[PDB]
């Protein structure tokens, strides 16, 4: 996962 | 190719309930975070909601969050905004979008929504025609007025689509809950008239077509 | 939340030059991770959104490396080596380190051209709209360039501005011309007791207004 810092771990 | 085809925008009340749509093509659709965007009608882009893969998680700005629901049909491969409460702001065009590559990778086509109480109202058409024998007598500049609608699109042609070139038509502006466009048209003096050149707008929300013969005045 | 400032506005681009646009954040972007959540996008006139950049100079691999991001901290700036013709269109850029994403306003890039003066051509209400007792004037001021472009109403060599409504076309992406229209709206009862009407367009290639008239 490549997701930005505010979504869910 | 990725391809995400929007629907179900349209013209609701401000209170108004409207469900939109998002059918995801050419990909894992439910491997990817998914993601709301909207278009204002001056152009300024605003994020309006995301939702994890798995339909886990939810994220909202405060604009939206309690009013606005977003959720996916993985078996289906679809993405949806249930958006209530609606409000004249929230008058946009909106794009789903794909979440990857620490952002958003791919956008779609756009739904439109507008939030208003005013009345649906069908165009008048008006032609317009010049006076005297042309400035440059060569090329001959007409058009018609397409006033006092609402809600917006119509479309313009001219002699049903055959006559493209040398036309502008103009974006529409809201004025007192009614849209006005104009449509110009540029050809040679020696074939108006001569032959007939009409002006053809339909305007979809109000199931109306008119077609507008440019006759020369007096 | 986050800010996001671009500068300028629009920005007048020639074919073959380069050109750069730039974006401030009103607080950093950079993550407590090493990564920069910072996107640049582009959208072509009727056309959706299109991915550019991300983490602040990865290129798209539908875009070519004429573009270039780079920046840290709370400046960046997006570069066009050489601008081709499909460059045209509004350039965001947009943050997602911060909740909630925001976005910056947009640089709308445009391509300069040789000047050109309007053709302008005036017509009177048609009768139609005469026994719906209203009168609209109508000014075409068509394929002109650049954009800016100014547009007085007379009244009997009066000027007239509250009832006027104008509206300006996208650049064209064949001519890369611009047009304008400017209605002026009057009841049938004001307009049959004036007498001459005018439109007067200023635009930078003349020192002199095009004036368009008639009287009726």
């Amino acid at each position: 996962p490549k997701l930005e810092p505010w979504k869910h771990p | 190719e990725v391809k995400l085809v929007e629907s179900g925008g349209g013209l609701v009340k401000p209170g108004g309930s409207l469900k939109l749509s998002c059918a995801a093509s050419g990909f894992a659709f439910s491997s990817y975070d998914m993601s709301w965007f909207c278009q204002t009608p001056e152009k300024r882009l605003e994020w309006v909601a995301s939702i994890s893969s798995g339909g886990s998680y939810t994220y909202y700005p405060d604009s939206v969050k309690g009013r606005f629901t977003i959720s996916r049909d993985n078996a289906r491969n679809t993405l949806y905004l249930q958006m209530n409460s609606l409000r004249s702001e929230d008058t946009a065009l909106y794009y789903c979008a794909r979440d990857y590559d620490y952002g958003v990778d791919y956008w779609g086509q756009g739904t439109s929504v507008t939030v208003s109480s005013a009345k649906t109202t069908p165009p008048s058409v008006y032609p317009l025609a010049p006076g005297s024998a042309a400035q440059t007598n060569s090329m001959v500049t007409l058009g018609c007025l397409v006033k006092g609608y609402f809600p917006e699109p119509v479309t313009v042609t001219w002699n049903s689509g055959s006559l493209s070139s040398g036309v502008h038509t103009f974006p529409a502006v809201l004025q007192s809950d009614l849209y006005t466009l104009s449509s110009s048209v540029t050809v040679p003096s020696s074939t108006w008239p001569s032959e007939t050149v009409t002006c053809n707008v339909a305007h979809p929300a109000s199931s109306t077509k008119v077609d507008k013969k440019i006759v020369p005045r007096d | 939340d986050v800010v996001m400032t671009q500068t300028p506005l629009t920005l007048s681009v020639t074919i073959g030059q380069p050109a750069s646009i730039s974006c401030k954040s009103g607080q950093s972007l950079l993550y407590s991770d090493g990564k920069t959540y910072l996107n640049w996008l582009l959208q072509r006139p009727g056309q959706s959104p299109k991915r550019l950049i991300y983490l602040v100079s990865k290129l798209d691999s539908g875009v070519p490396d004429r573009f270039t991001g780079s920046g840290s901290g709370t400046d960046f700036t997006l570069k066009i080596s050489r601008v081709e013709a499909e460059d045209l269109g509004i350039y965001y850029c947009w943050q997602g380190t911060h909740f909630p994403r925001t976005f910056g306003g947009g640089t709308k890039l445009e391509i300069k051209r040789a000047d050109a003066a309007p053709t302008v051509s005036i017509f009177p209400p048609s009768s139609e709209q005469l026994t719906s007792g209203g009168a609209s004037v109508v000014c075409f001021l068509n394929n002109f360039y650049p954009k800016d472009i100014n547009v007085k109403w007379k009244i009997d060599g009066s000027e007239r501005q509250n009832g006027v409504l104008n509206s300006w076309t996208d650049q064209d992406s064949k001519d890369s011309t611009y047009s304008m229209s400017s209605t002026l709206t009057l009841t049938k009862d004001e307009y049959e007791r004036h007498n001459s009407y005018t439109c007067e367009a200023t635009h930078k290639t003349s020192t002199s207004p095009i004036v368009k008239s008639f009287n009726r």
